[PDB]
């Protein structure tokens, strides 16, 4: 077994500090790969940043991951730091490939691209979690707020850039300007999906073993299903 | 006896390849590799792909083999302090590994994003498209052949 | 920076690029220039592409080093799509404004989302200085001096932030109730609410009061970063006022490779792939994407009331260099393009082509 | 039991070989029918014979059959006789009624219709099953190549019928002008289903009986999804 | 004991009948049956339509019958010599259910695919679409309805 | 005289294994405890090379019938 | 009976309504009145809304209390 109760208690509190990280800055990536494919740049650029169209796509498909990775984590360690434990990484992650690359390649104003905000309803959920910790519960409500949360969440950071300007006899916002400025091009391509369904997967996929135990705990799909708020957390649309 | 960082040479020989990979991409892919006709690009840029691939598969194929005929072998029946010292190394490997694909993931996954939107895309061999397709995904896809390839001849539950 | 890789087929009858010109060429951090541009929309318009119904003209900037002041295209500056006709031509030209240092071509495009980008010539430009200056800016109805290239960025980070904060605000927190392990078999092991229990609950229960009310306010307090704010401006004006010789290339032959290409064009000039087939029979030229020496025809001059069953031969460089022989590949064989035929004196009556040309290799 | 050892031995090698044809004259059937609607004709007219549009479709699904065909047979007889067990009856069976039906009922140039070439494929499948027992394994690998091979396999029969001629003024392929020839008509119809999901279904369905045990080893839809070298297998084309 | 070619009437019965039915389709449909209007139709080819329907029906329930108080009754405990015997016969039928199907799907399924590509179509009811949503697959439709309804009495396991 | 000559090599598998027990003697040959008396060498080396036979056998065909012509296109068609 | 609650901006690049009247004012349980309308079809369609490629004129009334006798619009009266 462990030695001493110093190595024991150490090759622990070390293993699983250690640990942590493994999860996150992986789950993390396996999931922003994914948000991104999903919300198609409605986090990516002001000009995409609508009202319906947009915070209707974000919610719901920002949570096959910000949910699955809640009922993983709390589930084998009652431990409400998941929601959100999911979250982060997104914008962690995004927010990092948002400065350096489009900012320090082909320098893009951190005003035109730059995610939105979701820390702030992954706790209106972790939390309709932590206190009454059955599913259906945490579905219904929580993925209720979770999405009606997403708009007014992102006020902020979004608001201001939406005063107007008369730009020759005709009218636009700061945002749609910033869009018109600092140009680029179009989406360009596809076949995006050898890379996936391949080793990515099943040479990574396996564990398994032969054998059960897994991570397809992930019938939290359910949880993404009822989301039928955030289908509401539209009507936030005059 | 529980081992230290065998991580050392793990994030460390990464982050700073890696790292580094996102500087020489600044130079020649931004002042060479801007055409696929253009030959600054076919030596000053281009060339980080038939030096790709070819480690990709030598090092999928290297810790097939190292790692192993470097299994236990008479594993299964094993030292109860050794099991769960061998993992301190797989709960490692699935760490580097972590870090790994936060960059085909969250890096030149989405650095790919930025690109699209420069240039009216060349051919599927542009920069951040060479590192991604090509690179960062195979870069790791080892990593985890081996943070399992490992921990299937080195521990005893996978069998 | 772009093309070359564009079957020509296709780059060849979409759009016809004539009068391409830059205001500058060495603008400067903050200088402004103007892409100049005339082009035609095909009249045999290939199925394969859809209808130039909805479109967008731009700026080839890899990377945008300039800026966009406004545009020109038909008759009007239109930030969304705007309507190509079949047949008809629209001028267009389009204000920049160096913002970032380097020296590369910029191409001007007319990017058409029905399936395509298509982009004609363009041409470089020496901005000099340094980004670390230039400031792009404008000015909110209500007055204020706002700076684009560098506005708000503030507001972001000190918001779109401040909750990546409230991010350990549970991550560590959340290792006090032991972290993984402390907290597995302190699970399996029997019931385990030790991570749950009371406390722990109310103290979310709590963060979460905290955090929403925390909440309220920036959609006030942001509700008064403003107070009239609108949504955001796009979609489609059907508007767009176009600008105000007979070919028909029955027979026509080209190389493979080569750098020829003939025509029986019945009835001063050649672009197509926005290129320049000058009549040097006539010209003195004032790159690349240009052929001086270019068109090769049978001098004999034809002037008003009169016709001729007139033959042309095409033969240059740049119709290998810039891809185009790629006519091998293509569905499509056929070509396209203009005739940019001079009055004696030199007032161009202009009429296209388009026509089923046939290959003959090495 | 079984009387002598030369008749025990005899109604065996002799059930097994009657045998083996019931499943492939039979199993052909339900898999030509299909490639037949899946496969647009794609592989029927040579005008339809084309690169992008075409070595895409027949090339996947071209396989939820060669595959499963496969899995069926290699695993519970360790028979690398599968993948190729497959094909053969869509060869065999679409080139049977290419000649005598397009060919002699009204006449059709054993040009213009002509199946395509399979054989090739199966075998770097069926093989890349053999050495490497494995799913997986058969799946990445042999599913990629499955398609790559497709076309470069084609070449030859196909290859020559693609030189050109001018048609008054106009360029057209030897494959085209064949199609401009010979002329025919449209799709036409459809309701073509009740026959399917009835009796031809349950009513050989069942087989069961009310106990499991089964032909829906052909899990193998898998097989095809990891298909993704075939769409690979498109970028062939330029 | 053990039996021989239960298949000789099978087989034979049908290649020469199926075989035929394609040669007398050559004529008529190709001759009379070209138009559905056209008389020349409705007696020298329609007439195999409410000539093959009568039939898979009374074909479909004449196994139903003979091959049901056609069963052991007293099956289950049978010569165990019978059982391995019983298949000879009951993996006999699946053999002519096998050739029988292939021209259900390899031929008068296909075979309306080249007749969709001649005539402008008519009914529902040309020659290739006669002999195909109306006989081939009724055809041997009932061919299946026996070779398990024999299997299910006459052998053991199917119970 | 290609389109064919693999509905040849078709057999080249059909028949070849019926060497290795066909049905029967290949099934009880398989519940019956581990079975590779199908699989085990010798059976794998041969499909390799045949394998390798076949692809090899291939490239021909994409070389030779590249021949069949030096320049050809693509299909014309569209409006 | 509808409209305000329908954004301007389309509302008013839609169609144009001059020249609207009404036959009676004060029918009688069966006697026929005539909605009267000239209206033009602006020339920078909303690409918002589609095509009024298809479309049809009608009664907002609230509940049948009239009829329809028949219509007249372009030159024709459609079902
Ligand atoms: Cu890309
Ligand atoms: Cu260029
Ligand atoms: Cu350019
Ligand atoms: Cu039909
Ligand atoms: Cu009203």
């Amino acid at each position: 077994p462990f030695h001493s109760v110093a190595e024991a208690a150490g090759c622990v509190k070390t293993t699983d500090w250690m640990f942590l990280t493994l999860l996150f800055l992986a789950v993390l990536g396996g999931y922003h790969i994914h948000f991104m494919l999903t919300a198609g740049d409605w986090d990516f650029w002001v000009d995409w940043k609508d009202r319906r169209m947009w915070p209707t796509v974000v919610p719901i498909l920002g949570v096959t991951f910000a949910a699955a990775a809640q009922a993983f984590f709390w589930e084998n360690f009652k431990l409400p730091f998941g929601a959100t434990f999911a979250v982060s990484g997104l914008l962690i992650g995004e927010w990092i490939n948002r400065y350096c690359n489009f900012w320090g390649w082909t320098y893009f104003p951190i005003s035109l691209v730059f995610p939105s905000a979701l820390v702030v309803p992954a706790l209106w959920l972790d939390i309709i979690m932590l206190l009454s910790g059955s599913y259906v519960i945490t579905a219904v409500v929580g993925s209720l707020g979770w999405g009606l949360l997403f708009y007014p969440n992102n006020w902020p950071a979004i608001a201001a850039l939406h005063q107007a300007t008369e730009q020759h006899g005709q009218l636009m916002s700061l945002a749609d300007l910033v869009g018109f400025h600092f140009v680029r091009t179009s989406m360009p391509e596809y076949i995006r999906m050898v890379e996936r369904g391949t080793l990515r997967t099943f040479g990574k996929e396996v564990v398994p073993v032969a054998a059960f135990f897994s991570g397809f705990v992930s019938m939290m799909v359910y949880f993404l299903w009822w989301f039928v708020g955030k289908w509401y957390s539209t009507t936030k649309v005059i | 006896i529980v081992d230290l960082r065998g991580m050392w040479v793990g994030v460390a020989g990464l982050n700073i390849f890696y790292l580094i990979v996102r500087i020489y991409e600044q130079i020649y892919g931004w002042r060479a590799g801007l055409d696929s006709f253009a030959p600054e690009f076919q030596t000053y840029w281009l060339s980080i792909l038939w030096t790709e691939i070819p480690l990709e598969l030598v090092s999928g194929l290297a810790l097939a083999g190292w790692l192993w005929k470097t299994r236990d072998r008479n594993v299964d029946a094993v030292a109860p302090r050794e099991e769960l010292r061998r993992h301190v190394v797989l709960v490692e490997w699935l760490v580097v590994y972590a870090v790994a694909i936060y960059w085909g993931a969250s890096f030149f996954t989405e650095q790919d994003g930025t690109w699209h939107m420069t240039v009216i895309r060349d051919t599927d061999f542009t920069p951040s498209h060479i590192i991604e397709f090509y690179m960062s995904y195979p870069i790791y896809s080892i990593m985890a052949v081996g943070a399992f390839f490992y921990a299937k001849t080195r521990i005893p539950y996978f069998a | 920076h772009g093309e070359k890789s564009q079957q020509a087929f296709l780059r060849m009858r979409t759009l016809n690029w004539y009068d391409v010109k830059w205001s500058k060429t060495s603008l400067n951090v903050n200088e402004s220039m103007v892409l100049s541009g005339k082009v035609h929309v095909f009249s045999a318009w290939p199925q394969a592409v859809a209808n130039p119904k909805s479109s967008f003209l731009n700026a080839g900037e890899p990377g945008p080093v300039l800026v966009r002041t406004a545009q020109f295209i038909g008759e009007q500056f239109a930030p969304r799509s705007v309507s190509l006709e079949v047949g008809k031509d629209y001028a267009f030209s389009i204000d920049l404004k160096a913002r970032r240092a380097g020296r590369w071509h910029v191409h001007a495009q007319i990017n058409v989302e029905g399936g395509g980008p298509i982009i004609g010539p363009g041409q470089w430009i020496e901005i000099k200085g340094d980004m670390a200056d230039f400031k792009d800016p404008v000015t909110l109805l209500d007055g204020t001096t706002v700076d684009l290239e560098t506005y708000g960025i503030d507001r972001i980070y000190a918001w779109h932030f401040p909750w990546m904060i409230a991010a350990a605000a549970w991550i560590l927190y959340w290792f006090f109730k032991k972290g993984i392990i402390a907290s597995y078999l302190r699970i399996s092991e029997g019931k385990d609410e030790e991570q749950i229990g009371d406390d722990d609950r109310r103290v979310g229960a709590i963060v979460l009061a905290v955090t929403i009310l925390a909440t309220i306010i920036g959609y006030a307090v942001t509700n008064s970063t403003f107070p009239r704010t609108i949504p955001l401006q796009a979609g489609l004006q059907k508007p767009l006022t176009p600008i105000i010789v007979t070919a028909e290339l029955k027979g026509g032959v080209y190389k493979v490779p080569g750098r020829e290409l003939t025509i029986q064009v019945k009835v001063g000039e050649y672009t197509a792939a926005g290129l320049r087939f000058l009549n040097p029979d006539v010209f003195t030229t004032k790159d690349y994407l240009l052929a001086d020496r270019g068109l090769s025809t049978d001098p004999t001059p034809l002037a008003p009331g009169e016709t001729k069953t007139i033959e042309v031969k095409v033969q240059d460089a740049r119709w290998d260099i810039e891809r185009l022989s790629d006519l091998a590949y293509d569905t499509d064989s056929q070509i396209g393009g203009l005739l940019m035929f001079f009055s004696p004196s030199g007032k161009r009556y202009a009429t296209e082509i388009g026509g089923p040309v046939i290959p003959k290799f090495v």
